């Protein structure tokens, strides 16, 4: 096409999605993480995570308020996860990389799995 | 904006 | 913060976003502009505009499934845009550039009305 | 990926 693009447009529309779910604005699912609970929009987790595009994409997963993970799932993982889905930033350490990357493998997030083996390599 |  | 980035996250989101409006998956919205209806998400309209933002942040407003714009706002102009939400893709052209700014700016969404300023400033 |  002849299209002109918004080089920033991506990334503020994420900045926005962000801003929602910090108050709250139109989450549509709680996921429950061992006695944790996190609140997000389902469109987010499936453009994120191949795990949550197969529940939510499934005829009668699409319709529930409530996701229980895995009770191997660690609540810090998937936190960091989740920050990372609303802000392309990911806070990776040392004492939470193992736990990130198990959390990553279970979520299906490839970009995320791929650096944590990188850092494991390299340590 | 840019020619993509 | 030692967080690291993933350069493309932002883009790869929007673009499984779009993937999920094309495949009419969990759009919560039908916008009426004359005849024509357009369904999309909630969330995307509101990260992307100043009128849907305020809509959706109201009370009442933000439980409705159908919206109607104002009758004056031209259908193809409106499909421009919401493409624009979707893509980061504007398909600028001489024939519908004045349809494109006035819904912009009916829209609120500032810096497609910069871009189709400064192309008739330069005509 | 890169330091922001
Ligand atoms: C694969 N596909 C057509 C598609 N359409 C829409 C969405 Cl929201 C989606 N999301 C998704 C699927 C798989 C994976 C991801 C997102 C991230 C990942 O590493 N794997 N994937
Ligand atoms: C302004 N604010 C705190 C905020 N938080 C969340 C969202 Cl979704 C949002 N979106 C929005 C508001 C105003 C405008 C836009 C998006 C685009 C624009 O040109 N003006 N704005
Ligand atoms: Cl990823
Ligand atoms: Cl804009």
């Amino acid at each position: 096409d002849s299209c002109i693009q918004f080089t920033r447009h991506a990334s503020d529309v994420l900045l926005n999605l962000n801003r929602l779910r910090s108050r709250d604005i139109l989450t549509d699912v709680v996921i429950v993480v061992s006695r944790e609970q996190f609140r997000a929009h389902k469109t987010v987790l499936m453009a994120c995570s191949g795990l949550f595009y197969s529940i939510f994409t499934d005829q009668l997963k699409c319709n529930l308020s409530v996701i229980n993970l895995d009770p191997e799932i660690n609540p810090e993982g998937f936190c960091i996860l989740l920050d990372f889905m609303y802000t392309s930033r990911l806070n990776l350490r040392e004492g939470n990389i193992m736990a990130v990357m198990a959390t990553a493998m279970y979520l299906q997030m490839e970009h995320v799995v791929d650096t944590c083996r990188k850092f494991i390599k390299a340590s | 904006w840019v020619i993509p």
